[PDB]
């Protein structure tokens, strides 16, 4: 299962940066 | 010593009769020659420096050409000895400096790792460095140099 | 006991350090041997070497153990042979911006950079300078800031307060006979500065590369494949790649703003097909099994990203035939433009970036070449004036401005003595010691100041 | 040598027109062109080889299900079961395949390897018949400059 | 092309002076002269 949770893996990192 | 044909009759007379031969014929040539090279060797070496301070600072003399004529005997012997270290001294004067270099010091400066890395100091200056610290990362450089050289040597 | 064994250890060293390159080039064929004898596995979910007569199965194994052991001789061998250089020249940096610039006096450094910060808990031990050939580097720096700030406020964090207050009252009639005892040298030892020597090793790019070569070298008694990683090895360890390796990592950034703009140019393609190619994207197999669509976003880019640039002939010919009407025209422009905008004028800027970087790099080598053998290093007059005499240049840069002169100058200056200088000797060794450079020939030589 | 043994078999009489080249040198200024650089043509080949063999190594040890190239099926072959037979696969067919190696080979449709294989062969492509070849490439364009 | 705009722009500019046009060579007979020359005496900041 790896075709379609690394790219939303790869935004919920940029939350940090939209709470901001 | 008379096979070489390098010493005359009278230099080998002179090697003769300057030999220790302690009733014994026979002569520890480590200390003769530690004893009669040493200082001759230093000695010989200012002489040397000398004779090319006076050559170098008064040409056009025969005076001193025919000294010279019969100094390059022993004047030879020192030239990869004698360095050139033409610096700014006295208000616009160019002094050409003369100083010693040790064979140590001569033997460690034609290994291949110090070869390389002044090939690739002068690589990397001349593409990207400066003007303002062109001497001062060339001493830099020389520090650096110096210290592994005597790390070498001490290994 | 304690010289005998002394005496050898500093052998042993000294060997692994005069061997570093030789055991480097043996560890490097020994994993070349491992590599090509993992050119015989089979399968049986189980892999299994079963393609000889013997004798390959058990070498395997003692070859990992020999490249693992002569791995740790090079981890052994490097911190002997090129730490005390770096250390060397991190010391003698640390030292002249304190010194010359009061650095964690009145410039204290900012957060953009390690080192400054780093090089905090050294100067503050009692080994500080443990290689720069001299120690007073302290005493010039209190007696340059001694009286423009606290006499005390400097040795408070530059150490030896306490020390040197010990020293000058032990100066008058009290000092006593320091003993010495064996197994007990801990204590004497430095542990700040040991301390702050291993985080300058950990930092040393050249030992976290061996230190990663240790950790392939180990996983491979795990697995007998991580040994391939090894191979990296001809090109990072040793320098004979650099002339062709240095024109894809010459650019750089360029590449990544390549792979940047070609990925959002595939994407615009891929939305436009999305949104007036739904009937051509059809890829069945033996008929009416529809599949690798244009039915979803992520799939329909990956298909455009992973068969339109390698197809070699744009996406026109992976796809449907576009015969039908209301896109015969803007189905031919898509997969034309795509074809002339994708696979032909964004691999021709990877290729040329490729190209110029080995233009680049001999260019970089000839105006090398010419200025030091047109110019002078020391003094830069130039080679066409000195061609008056016959054979003057190299005979100037042979006996005149040879660097290896100015070198063995400078040792002769350090090393021998400091009341004997002549008049000479001592200027330029004034010079020196306050790091001006001006005694280098700037623009003139003996030749171009008389005839 | 070669004229002799033309008479033992009429055909090393080709061999002859490489004396078009070697003896007359109306062919140097474009034979100088590959000539030239030498070595950097031997380490090139000495570097593409080893990262072939990498990208063998790692599709040993992770894409045993893709190598199965047979016939009319149920004919399993030319496939991983051998270092060397998929170090000469990949040699033979991924270098000339012109797309790469992912032309050649199944599909990536399997789970936990959709995304790996994509980057093992997007790689492939980019680093194998792009930037080493390119460097082939300028290699000769260089020359003739 | 662009490649070589930009060396020609470097070299013009690090070569020559903006202002008078005399050339690098020339300045740099005192030590470290034509930075000096282009901080204080031909400064465009300072016509500005
Ligand atoms: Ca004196
Ligand atoms: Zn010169
Ligand atoms: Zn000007």
């Amino acid at each position: 299962m790896t075709v379609k949770d690394m790219v939303l893996a790869f935004f919920s990192s940029y939350w940090s940066v939209f709470v901001t | 010593m008379e096979s070489h044909k390098h010493y005359t009759q009278s230099e080998t007379e002179f090697l003769l009769s300057c030999a220790e031969t302690d009733e014994n014929e026979t002569l520890d040539y480590e200390e003769f020659v530690k004893r009669f090279h040493e200082p001759a060797k230093d000695i010989g070496f200012n002489v040397a420096v000398l004779l090319t301070n006076l050559s170098e600072h008064m040409p056009n003399d025969t005076r001193l050409q025919t000294f010279l004529e019969l100094a390059e005997s022993v004047l030879n012997y020192f030239q990869p000895f004698l360095g050139r270290i033409e610096i700014m001294g006295s208000a616009k004067r160019i002094e050409r400096v003369y100083f010693e270099i040790s064979e140590s010091s001569r033997t460690q400066w034609e290994k291949p790792q110090v070869k390389e890395s002044k090939r690739q100091f002068i690589f990397d200056v001349v593409n990207e460095g400066g003007e303002k610290e062109k001497m001062e990362l060339f001493v830099n450089f020389c520090e650096d140099t110096i210290f592994e050289m005597q790390l070498a040597a001490q290994i | 006991f304690w010289k005998k064994i002394i005496a050898y250890q500093q052998k042993l060293l000294n060997y692994f350090a005069r061997n570093f390159y030789n055991m480097r080039m043996l560890a490097l064929f020994v994993a070349f041997a491992i590599n090509f004898i993992l050119l015989f596995y089979k399968v049986s979910v189980h892999y299994v070497l079963e393609e000889s007569s013997g004798y390959m199965e058990p070498t395997l194994r003692i070859l990992a153990i020999l490249h693992t052991i002569i791995s740790f001789f090079c981890i052994i061998g490097y911190y002997c042979l090129a730490v005390p250089l770096v250390i060397f020249k991190r010391e003698k940096e640390v030292a002249r911006k304190l010194e010359f610039d009061g650095l964690y006096i009145t410039e204290q450094p900012s957060e953009d950079d390690i080192k400054g910060q780093w090089d905090r808990l050294v100067i503050n031990t009692q080994s500080f300078p443990n290689n720069y050939w001299d120690k007073f580097v302290k005493r010039k720096v209190m007696d340059k800031y001694g009286e423009f700030y606290g006499r005390d406020r400097i040795s408070e964090l530059l150490g030896m307060d306490k020390a040197a207050l010990d020293f000058s009252d032990a100066r008058e009639k009290k000092k006593p006979k320091k003993d010495s005892s064996l197994s007990a040298v801990l204590n004497s030892i430095d542990v700040k500065y040991q301390m702050w020597k291993l985080g300058v090793v950990f930092t040393d790019n050249s030992f976290l590369y061996l230190a990663w070569y240790m950790t392939m070298s180990v996983l491979g008694h795990y697995n007998n494949f991580f040994f391939a990683a090894h191979l990296l090895d001809i090109a990072m360890g040793f320098k004979t790649l650099r002339t062709i390796l240095s024109s894809v990592t010459h650019n750089g950034k360029q590449l990544v703003l390549t792979v940047g703009l070609l990925a959002v140019v595939v994407y615009l393609y891929t939305v436009v097909a999305f949104n007036f190619f739904r009937k051509f994207y059809n890829k069945s197999e033996d008929g009416d099994t529809p599949d690798m669509k244009c039915d979803d976003m992520l799939t329909c880019y990956m298909f455009h990203m992973y068969v339109g640039v390698r197809a070699g002939g744009g996406i026109g010919d992976e796809i449907e035939d576009p015969a039908g009407d209301e896109y015969e025209i803007y189905r031919i422009i898509f997969d034309i433009t795509f074809f002339f905008f994708v696979i032909v004028i964004l691999l021709a800027i990877i290729q040329g970036l490729i190209i110029d970087a080995f233009g680049e790099l001999r260019d970089q080598q000839e105006q090398v070449k010419e200025d030091m053998e047109t110019k002078c290093f020391i003094c830069g007059i130039g080679n066409d004036y000195f061609d008056t005499v016959p054979h003057g240049f190299e005979t100037h840069t042979l006996q005149e401005h040879n660097l290896a002169n100015y070198l063995f100058f400078l040792m002769y200056l350090i090393n021998k003595d400091e009341t004997e200088h002549t008049g000479q000797e001592s200027y330029v060794w004034k010079m020196y010691q306050e790091r001006c450079w001006e005694f280098f020939p700037a623009g003139d030589c003996f030749r171009k100041q008389y005839e």
